[PDB]
């Protein structure tokens, strides 16, 4: 058959290879993006930590990748190393070359050019990675991107990509407001996304791993939201939905 | 929202509220109508049969009880070895259809040189002892043994297989024209040949155009046939086709579809009589058998060893003049212009087998139907070898 | 163990396939024989039948050699391929 | 030979729309039936030697057995239904001139001498093989497929009809064609369209129908059925779902193998038995053509080859309107986004979403179909490519 | 079993055949048919166009490009190969120009185009090169120190001088008609006739203007291509 | 069997992988382009974002240089590559000579780098199909189609992507000399195309319009909904 090497297209014009590598990222741990009004942030799911893991850790789903960079990774972990270092080096390689923090769609381009020459040539196995990349520029203010193995790329207010991010996305999009969520309300919908998509019926902080950009004060910080913060937010929301279900 | 059953209110509803006022009556009379069919279906019944009576001038009445009482009837059984009789054993294995084998005797009327292994022995119902042989009388013009004396096709009609027809002309014409050259050149006439090659290639059809220059008949046996229900006594047909062929003139022995036949206990009694009606056979005569099938190998290895089918003649698909010549071949039996480029419709159709040709003038002819003209042009048979043949990426890269 | 003819085993085999055709003692088995170098056995089978066959083809022109010699060039490889691209 | 049996074929009514029109055409049709009721019964109510002595003759009861062979005019080879065949005697009042080998001669059950020959023996399955009441599809029922029922009149219509000019072309009519493509796309019903519209015999197979497990019944099947067909003569086999027997030639090892591929070989004989120039003529349908073997459907054999692809718009459009013209739509309802999604609909799809919209209708308490209607029915009936963002 | 030969072109068949370079050869009766004639008053090159749908331009479609001003070509093929097949002919013309400033004939054109061909089995293809024999075959005419000459190459890298040759989908039949309507005298006018005669011959479709293109290199003028006007003239006397 | 390997040539001479990434375009979006007296149009079927993709990234119509524009239909990350190629190459081209870069020198390019990526194993064709549109700098209208093959040909309004056939007898029957006299009329035979098979109209249709040299503006969503109610005028006005 046609499953051969990825420089290789089926009579039907399909590209196998690169679509496994597309269908392997729904075994990848969940992770979303939600674009706010002034705020952006990135809700990932830690799927493996069995009882002793030591956590000496910043992020392992989300990467920071400059100081207006950051983004989540779903995929082999090999892979998702190599495109982190990889965008590290082409983020400072602009800011080098141009003296200027990188744009977003500048980039996630790079990075995806990158992904389709691993699949348009060379007889390597393309890179089974999705991405989510958070940022802010003067360009466009704040922007969410959701990258793809195939080397594409889209521009998104509410992304979600790795197990059950089907149902995910259905749901966000059935229940997302544009132009008018702050940060407040687009962590309470995230947290209600990791709660219906995730196969637990009370899910605690440790398997929850929250990023949030926010750009203030001429400068934007980049913060992973801390244990007690995020324990806080979902005990917030827990007693959100028993408030909602004694009113029903 | 969850989904509300319709309730009996709403049935209600529904079915009257917005209706034709004549809904009632045209659902009553489309009833009452299938009634009614029902109703004449039933009345007209009990056609009559009227078996087969012959008018009464023909009824010997008396006649027909006396056969009745005294004619005994003999189920109808197939002989196997003859078990040394030689009027010390006379007993021979016989199976009756169905039913079973029998070791039986013979009977008063019969006699053992009329009964030897394989055909058809009318035995009794009581003692089972055989009665009566009774020869399958084949002879088949109900079936195949084509039995063509001159088929119509000729030299002419056959087109491109130029070095197929040079081939098959030297086999079975030199010996069977100018058999003092053979005899003078000190060699035994070539026994037979297998005319081998794609189906359709129409080997069939040189063969017949050479029995009609030979003037020697042309005997076509199919395979199917004596794998379907006329199997068993066979070997007695080809007894009997070989032997009216002795009594016929030079004849042109000829097994297409033989595959069939060679690919086995009543089929290969077939063989060994070919075996028996060849080798045993002299050599000499004028019987020349033709073998034709596409299978190079599934013939019988035994069958091909020399003092047998001695050569074999490979047929190809038709080449570019070969497939003009049969596209003009076939175009002569149609109502078409007299500028047909016929070379052209040729080179559109490479690797096209005859039978391919046909159909695609075939398909020409309706192509010609559907417009209602009684003339083909060239654009039906462009549009015909564009249905039949193939069955943008050649027009955009190539050039 | 069954060895390929050599020379002179060539030659007796063309021999004895050919013993039964009219064949003039104005022929030479031993030329045949050298000129049948990676024949083996029922090649020269086929060299002999092949012959008298283009001795018919000659007219049934009996008692010839020219015959075995053109029979030794064609035999497996009678078809002439014809085929371009060769200098 | 007696004509063609077609079927009952009663008249159309054209209106169909629940009118007066329509009342005064089905009220004509019952009254020419009730008239003709009334003639059947007062007829049979009004008015009323050798025969029994050749009955008597005949005996009680008599079997009945295929002739195989006629050695004299007085002795013949019959086989009884069993398999078992013997060597028996000809009356004088059975008549000759129809016996043929194939027929079904009457036997005496002792001494099983031919005593008559039986013209009609059809058995049961041959017998319901043999459609009677014409189905009520038509070409105005089917929508698109212009060149398919172009093609299908050309092959089993024009030569039954005016056929001169096949002969003045001097083309053989088209012996035999078949249909194929992917399921639901009209294969069956252009078959049921063709009935409808046929003036001659029309024998519906299922093609897995001829199989049957005795020993040679399954070809004894086949050659009953064409016997029937060219003795009804004209007469049109459509053999449904050839594909199953149709499927490639290989190598039997089981006796049940062997006796498929006899039947198989039965109807490839029997097909090649009739000449194209004789009015029989054979229609297959299957789905997966690729599986049929390459000699059931060769030139000489099966030379048309009918392909059925999935309907276009133009062709969905008018499916659409054919199966939605017996609703009561409203005016919102477009139906051009539904033809729009390009998607793998067919004729059965669009009939199915036609279906679901009427139950999306019912289920809101309303006889009147709306456009979000069917934009939920075709969501509910499609079931099951690229990812997307590949191919833009 | 011919398949395990059928894979790559470094393989040889038990019979010595190079089946891929074969199948390359074959590629060129999926090209359009390209005749072109030798006479003594030059060489004409006459093609078909099969146009895919009228609205194309047809100035697109280059079944006849021109190498340089005293030579003429006519193509059968991908249309990809035979492009860089031309420009490598082009180039090379140019090359000679500049390295010994004369016009270089048509024999050493077809040479350097033939050395650029049969490359496909060299290692010399690191660097970047066909690993597979090129599927376009080549018709040059044109007029050297040795008059008017016309060659045709073969996809396996063959050249031979031919008076009267014809490649593309109908190769045989037109080449076939040439041989018997070719005689050595026959002018140019009339060639161009015959010419336009096999064309309308082995057509599928009807001769027009707009499916030939034609060219003619003589002594005297450089390479010319008919012109509309200079074709309808040509065609109506046919 | 000959299929599975770019660089075999089949029996009948077919580079099937190289037809197989041709076909692989026919999988993508409608995208017809039409050349006019004064003005060259880009059509293009634009998917409908559901819910939250971003429109401003999702571009089909891409201009190579000021002088040239293209649409794709077969592949976005290919089309990316190539995109970023040409307008690499039409930016050293005119570093080279100074002069902007002709249609068909951009097109040339684009079709030798396909070419180029389908002669050697280990390098996927191109899936692609691009319709290079603009205008020479001595004021002519040119419009060229490249295949996926890496071959290119002139055309004077041609589709491509899925349902091209359709929007290609369309053309081929309403494409006519006075069709094109005005830049109004040019714009109603593209949009009559698109809707051929993009039959919802308004959304799901994208137009850019190069006059000479004024660097294309692409008709942003506020004529478009204009531009397709004056063709319903004029539908209802000829019926
Ligand atoms: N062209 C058409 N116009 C209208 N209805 C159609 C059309 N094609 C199919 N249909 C509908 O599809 C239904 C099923 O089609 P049909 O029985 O002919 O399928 P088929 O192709 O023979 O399928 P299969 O081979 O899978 O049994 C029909 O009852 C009819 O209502
Ligand atoms: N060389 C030929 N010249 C003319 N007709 C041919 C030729 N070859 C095949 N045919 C056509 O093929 C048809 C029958 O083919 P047939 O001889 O049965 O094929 P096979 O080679 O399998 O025997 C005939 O109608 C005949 O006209
Ligand atoms: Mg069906």
């Amino acid at each position: 058959r046609y499953d051969s090497r990825t420089t290789i297209f089926s009579p039907e014009g399909r590209l196998y290879q690169v679509e496994y590598a597309m269908e392997a990222i729904g075994h990848a741990g969940t992770c979303l993006g939600i674009l706010a009004n002034d705020g952006v942030l990135l809700a990932a799911e830690r799927r493996n930590i069995h009882k002793l893991l030591d956590e000496v850790f910043f992020s392992e789903k989300i990467y920071k990748l400059n100081e207006d960079m950051a983004c989540s990774v779903a995929g082999i972990t090999s892979d998702a190393n190599v495109l982190t270092n990889e965008l590290r080096l082409i983020a400072q390689r602009y800011l080098l070359q141009y003296q200027e923090p990188i744009p977003c769609e500048q980039l996630v381009t790079a990075l995806c050019d990158i992904k389709q020459a691993y699949t348009q040539f060379g007889g390597k196995r393309p890179f089974g990675v999705s991405l989510l990349y958070i940022g802010w520029d003067k360009h466009y203010g704040f922007q969410l991107y959701q990258s793809d193995p195939s080397g594409n790329y889209g521009g998104w207010k509410a992304t979600c990509i790795g197990n059950n991010s089907a149902a995910a996305v259905s749901m966000l999009k059935q229940d997302y407001k544009e132009g008018e969520m702050t940060l407040k309300s687009a962590l309470a919908l995230a947290i209600k996304v990791l709660n219906k998509t995730m196969d637990v019926s009370k899910l605690s902080a440790e398997k929850v791993e929250i990023a949030t950009l926010t750009r203030e004060n001429g400068k934007t910080v980049i913060r992973v939201l801390k244990q007690k913060e995020v324990e806080q937010l979902i005990k917030k929301h827990e007693e959100e939905e028993a408030k909602a279900e004694r009113e029903k | 929202k969850p989904i509300r059953a319709l309730d009996e209110g709403d049935i209600a509803l529904l079915k009257t509220y917005g209706q034709s006022t004549y809904s009632r009556q045209i659902k009553q009379v489309e009833d009452d109508i299938q009634q009614l069919l029902k109703k004449i279906n039933e009345l007209t019944g009990i056609k009559e049969s009227d078996t087969g009576l012959a008018p009464p001038a023909l009824w010997d009445l008396a006649a027909d009880k006396q056969t009745l009482q005294s004619e005994q009837p003999l189920q109808v059984a197939r002989c196997t070895k003859i078990i040394n009789a030689d009027s010390e054993d006379p007993k021979y294995i016989i199976n009756v259809k169905q039913f079973a084998k029998f070791v039986v005797d013979l009977s008063d009327q019969v006699a053992p040189t009329d009964i030897e292994e394989g055909m058809r022995v009318g035995v009794d119902r009581n003692k089972y002892q055989i009665h009566i042989p009774l020869p399958p009388k084949i002879d088949p013009t109900v079936t195949m043994m084509q039995v063509e004396e001159k088929p119509d096709v000729t030299y002419s009609d056959v087109g491109g297989c130029k070095e197929q027809i040079e081939k098959l002309r030297e086999v079975v014409e030199t010996p069977l024209l100018h058999p003092e050259r053979f005899v003078n050149l000190g060699i035994e006439p070539p026994k037979g040949v297998l005319l081998f090659g794609p189906p359709g290639t129409g080997k069939t059809l040189c063969a017949r155009a050479v029995a009609n220059r030979t003037d020697a008949c042309f005997i076509r046996v199919i395979g199917s046939e004596l794998v379907q229900k006329y199997v068993g006594e066979g070997a007695r047909m080809v007894r009997e086709l070989f032997e009216m062929a002795r009594t016929k003139k030079a004849c042109l022995i000829f097994f297409d579809e033989i595959d069939a036949i060679g690919g086995d206990n009543e089929v290969q009694r077939t063989m060994l009589e070919l075996i028996n009606q060849l080798d045993g056979f002299d050599p000499r005569g004028n019987i020349k058998v033709l073998m034709a099938t596409n299978r190079p190998d599934t013939l019988d290895p035994a069958l091909m060893r020399p003092g047998r089918l001695d050569r074999k003649i490979e047929f190809s698909l038709p080449d570019l003049e070969g497939r003009t010549h049969i596209f003009k071949i076939h175009a002569r039996s149609m109502s078409v212009e007299r500028d047909i480029r016929f070379e052209l419709l040729a080179r559109l159709c490479p690797n096209s087998t005859g039978a391919e040709i046909r159909s695609v003038c075939t398909e020409a002819g309706m192509f010609a139907i559907r417009a209602r003209r009684k003339i083909a042009t060239e654009k039906d048979f462009l549009e015909a070898v564009n249905k039949v043949i193939k069955s943008t990426p050649r027009y955009m890269t190539y050039n | 163990e069954f060895p390929m003819p050599n020379e002179e085993a060539r030659a007796r085999i063309m021999q004895i396939h050919s013993r039964k055709m009219n064949v003039s003692p104005d022929v030479n088995y031993e030329e045949l024989a050298r000129c049948t170098d990676d024949f083996n056995g029922a090649q020269c089978k086929a060299v002999c039948v092949e012959a008298g066959m283009i001795a018919l083809r000659r007219g049934a022109t009996e008692l010839t050699h020219e015959d075995y010699m053109e029979g030794i060039l064609e035999v497996q490889a009678k078809k002439k391929a014809n085929l371009q691209y060769y200098a | 030979t007696k004509g063609p049996d077609a079927a009952s074929k009663l008249p159309l009514v054209t209106p169909h729309t629940q009118c007066r029109l329509k009342l005064l055409k089905l009220e004509r049709i019952k009254d020419y039936l009730l008239m003709e009721e009334e003639f059947i019964r007062n007829q049979e109510q009004m008015k009323p030697e050798e025969r029994s002595k050749v009955d008597d003759l005949r005996g009680t009861p008599m079997s009945v057995g295929t002739l195989e062979e006629i050695i004299d005019d007085n002795h013949a080879i019959v086989s009884t239904s069993v398999g078992s065949e013997h060597y028996v005697s000809i009356l004088s009042f059975v008549d000759k001139d129809l016996l043929e080998p194939g027929c079904s001669v009457l036997l005496n059950h002792k001494v099983h001498a031919v005593i008559g020959v039986l013209m009609d023996d059809t058995d049961p399955l041959v017998t319901v093989m043999k459609v009677e009441k014409a189905p009520q599809e038509t070409y105005a029922d089917i929508g698109g497929l212009d060149n398919q029922i172009q093609e299908i009149k050309e092959s089993v219509e024009l030569p039954l009809t005016h056929p001169e000019y096949y002969e003045e072309m001097g083309i053989k009519p088209p012996k035999g064609v078949i249909l194929y493509g992917p399921p639901g796309t009209g294969k069956t019903l252009l078959a049921k369209a063709v009935a409808n519209q046929t003036s001659a015999t029309f024998l519906r197979v299922v093609g897995s129908e001829l199989i049957q497990k005795y020993l040679g019944d399954g070809p004894k099947l086949v050659r009953e059925l064409f016997r029937v067909a060219e003795e009804h003569a004209p007469s049109i086999v459509f053999i449904d779902e050839i594909d199953a027997i149709g499927t490639k030639r290989y190598d039997s090892n089981s006796g049940g193998e062997r006796e498929i591929q006899r039947t198989m070989l039965e109807l490839l004989n029997q097909l090649d038995g009739f000449d194209s120039r004789g009015d029989v003529k054979v229609i297959m349908a299957t789905n997966r053509i690729e599986t049929l073997d390459p000699a059931l459907i060769r030139p000489g054999r099966i030379d048309r080859k009918i392909e059925f692809p999935l309907p276009d718009e133009k062709t969905k459009k008018r499916i659409f309107q054919i199966h939605t013209s017996r609703m009561t739509l409203a005016d919102d309802v477009t139906l051009d986004d539904l033809i729009m999604a390009k998607d793998d609909l067919s004729g059965a799809d669009i009939k199915a979403i036609c279906t679901e919209a009427g139950l999306m209708a019912l289920r809101e308490r309303r006889m009147k179909v709306t456009n979000e209607d069917f934009k939920k029915s075709k969501e509910n009936v499609l079931y099951k490519g690229t990812p997307e963002g590949l191919y833009l | 079993t011919r398949s395990e030969y059928d894979r790559g072109v470094n393989t040889f068949s038990p019979e010595g055949r190079l089946f891929q370079v074969e199948y390359a050869i074959e590629a060129i009766k999926l090209g359009s048919t390209a005749i072109g004639i030798q006479t003594s008053e030059g060489v004409c090159l006459a093609v078909e166009k099969r146009i895919t749908s009228p609205l194309m331009e047809p100035s697109s479609i280059e079944k006849i490009v021109e190498i340089d001003a005293h030579i003429g070509c006519a193509m059968s093929g991908l249309i990809a190969d035979a492009k860089t097949l031309i420009d490598k002919a082009r180039v090379e013309t140019q090359n000679h120009w500049f390295t010994y400033n004369e016009t270089m004939t048509v024999e050493s054109v077809t040479q350097a185009v033939s050395n650029l061909a049969l490359q496909f089995g060299e290692e010399d293809a690191d660097p970047g090169a066909m690993s597979r024999p090129f599927g376009v075959a080549l018709l040059f005419g044109g007029v050297d120190e040795k008059g008017p000459q016309l060659f045709h190459m073969d996809p396996s890298g063959t050249f031979v001088q031919c008076d009267a040759r014809a490649i593309g989908s109908a190769s045989e039949g037109a080449q076939s008609s040439l041989q018997e309507v070719y005689h050595k005298s026959m002018t140019l006018k009339e060639a161009i006739k015959s010419s336009l005669i096999i064309l309308k011959q082995v057509m599928e479709e009807k001769l027009n203007a707009t499916n030939i293109e034609l060219a003619t290199v003589q002594p005297g003028q450089n390479f010319h291509m008919f012109t509309k006007e200079e074709l309808e003239e040509v065609i109506k006397d046919i | 069997s000959y299929d599975r390997a770019i660089t075999v040539f089949s029996p009948d001479g077919h580079l099937f992988q190289v037809e197989y990434a041709q076909e692989a375009v026919k999988k993508g979006s409608t995208a017809v382009g039409v050349r006019g007296r004064d003005i060259v149009v880009l059509g293009v079927e634009k998917k409908s974002v559901a819910k939250l993709q971003d429109e401003r990234t999702v571009r089909k119509i891409c201009a190579l240089d000021d002088n040239v524009c293209m649409a794709f239909a077969g592949l976005t990350a290919d089309a990316r590559i190539v995109i970023n190629r040409a307008r690499v190459e039409c930016q050293s081209h005119r570093l080279t000579v100074e002069d902007p870069v002709t249609v068909e020198y951009i097109t040339r390019y684009i079709a030798s780098l396909k070419q180029r990526y389908t002669q050697s194993n280990g390098r996927r064709p191109f899936g692609i199909s691009a319709l290079i549109v603009g205008f020479d700098f001595d004021g002519t209208p040119r419009l060229y189609q490249t295949d996926p093959s890496g071959t290119y040909h002139a055309w004077k309004a041609n589709a491509i992507g899925r349902g091209a056939k359709s929007v290609r007898e369309f053309l081929e029957k309403n494409y006519t000399d006075e069709a094109i006299e005005t830049d109004d009329l040019t714009i109603k035979l593209v949009i009559k195309a698109l809707l051929e098979v993009v039959q919802s109209g308004g959304k799901n249709i994208e137009l850019a319009v190069m006059r000479r040299d004024q660097s294309l503006k692409i008709l942003n969503p506020e004529e478009i909904e204009k531009y397709v109610a004056e063709i319903e005028k004029e539908k209802e006005e000829n019926e």
